[PDB]
């Protein structure tokens, strides 16, 4: 089930 | 040398690739700020352009719901972007603590976010990194003002002209057009507003997966839904505005100006 978590930004494509 | 003279550094608020944000005090004024400290020692020409871009965009934006640049100071080996300090913490923290907002509280919150976004768009600025972590509360008092922050990924656009400006943003908030690697512009910010509004009302995001490739597949397809029990008492007008924000086709996606006239925001 979907969770509210902090996430970092990407400034380029990351697989 | 205006920074070393006038200002004292205190605790770290956050950290980037070549940068740090720290509370600072302009000592003789008795006033506290957020100093973004960029280490410019052997910085590439591209990374200089990105510092100058952020400086230019931050100077441009004067709005009650946008963090205000107070000063920009170039010293030998460090650049200082001094911003008014916002002390109420991140919208992210407040959602987690409160679990979710009431429709009234959510509408008032999203209304201020849309006014910040509208101002950016009117000034030829696309943020690209909208999310609850990048929205700061003016105080810990209920209904305190929301301020758009962190223009590190922001771009300048020429009117309604769109292009492939490259891949940047935060996974859960990325628009389909950025993930498809197709031309994009101001609408990416409205997609993120839809993710934020969704989170405000039930306190969990519309797109989530342990597998990033599966997350991107769900976002590109607009595969969100309104499950029981948390959506059981949410108005259809709230759902309508979310649907218009989370529209795959950015040409058909609601704009900031249009969103601010939606009844769920304006008839209130
Ligand atoms: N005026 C301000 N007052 C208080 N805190 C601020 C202010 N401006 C920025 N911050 C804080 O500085 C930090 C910014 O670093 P952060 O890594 O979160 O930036 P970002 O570009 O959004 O990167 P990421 O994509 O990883 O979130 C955050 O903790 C944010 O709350
Ligand atoms: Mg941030």
């Amino acid at each position: 089930r979907n969770k509210l978590r902090r996430q970092h930004d990407y400034d380029t494509f990351v697989d | 040398t205006r920074f070393t003279e006038e200002y004292q550094l205190f605790e770290e608020l956050g950290k980037g690739a070549f940068s740090v944000v720290r509370r600072c005090v302009k000592v003789l004024a008795g006033q506290e700020y957020a100093a973004k400290i960029i280490n410019t020692k052997k910085l590439s020409a591209r990374d200089h352009q990105k510092l100058e871009r952020e400086a230019r965009i931050c100077r441009l934006l004067k709005h009650p719901n946008i963090v205000r640049l107070h000063d920009s100071i170039s010293e030998e080996g460090h650049h200082y972007l001094i911003f008014d300090l916002v002390t109420g913490g991140e919208l992210f923290e407040d959602i987690v603590a409160r679990e979710y907002y009431s429709e009234a509280d959510a509408s008032h919150c999203i209304q201020q976010i849309l006014e910040a976004v509208l101002h950016c768009h009117q000034m030829g600025v696309v943020h690209r990194n909208l999310k609850p972590e990048n929205l700061l509360l003016a105080s810990k008092l209920k209904g305190a003002a929301v301020k758009l922050a962190d223009f590190g990924l922001a771009i300048e656009v020429e009117g309604e002209q769109q292009a492939w400006f490259g891949f940047a943003g935060t996974p859960g908030y990325l628009s389909p057009e950025v993930l498809r690697k197709d031309p994009y512009g101001k609408p990416v910010d409205l997609w993120a507003c839809g993710v934020i509004l969704y989170i405000l009302l039930v306190g969990y995001p519309p797109f989530w997966d342990e597998d990033q490739h599966r997350l991107y597949k769900q976002i590109k397809a607009g595969a969100y839904d309104f499950p029981s029990p948390e959506w059981d008492t949410v108005t259809p007008e709230a759902k309508d505005l979310i649907n218009k924000m989370l529209t795959i086709n950015p040409s058909k996606r609601i704009t900031a100006a249009e969103a601010l006239k939606h009844p769920w925001i304006s008839h209130r």
